[PDB]
């Protein structure tokens, strides 16, 4: 929830168009040619939903 | 409905590219602060001031 909070307002500060998938958490999503994040000064490391136990 | 339409403003500025500054040297050297930055502030609203100019 903190990470996806963070990284849609990253995505609206790098002001990209891209359209979410139904994770945008999950790196498998964000490529070839995808996210476009090659000029960006900001990232969220990117991790497998099934395996976060956090609360 | 309320305070959704026209409730918040965004500024854009210059700084991150380049401008003139009144400082010795920069007078006539365009200068930006560079591509990593600090990103936003929030303009303090207690008075209300957004409201007679943003």
């Amino acid at each position: 929830a903190l990470l996806l909070t963070l990284f849609v307002n990253i995505l609206r500060l790098e002001t990209s168009l891209w359209t979410l998938p139904d994770n945008p958490l999950d790196i498998s999503e964000w490529f070839p040619f995808s996210l476009n994040p090659g000029n960006w000064r900001n990232i969220v490391k990117p991790f497998p939903f099934l395996a976060d136990n956090s609360p | 409905y309320e305070n959704v339409v026209l409730a918040f403003m965004e500024i854009p500025t210059l700084r991150a590219a380049g401008l003139s500054l009144p400082i010795a040297g920069l007078e006539d050297i365009v200068t930006g602060l560079g591509d990593f930055h600090y990103n936003e502030g929030w303009v303090d609203g207690a008075d209300k001031a957004f409201t007679i100019s943003a």
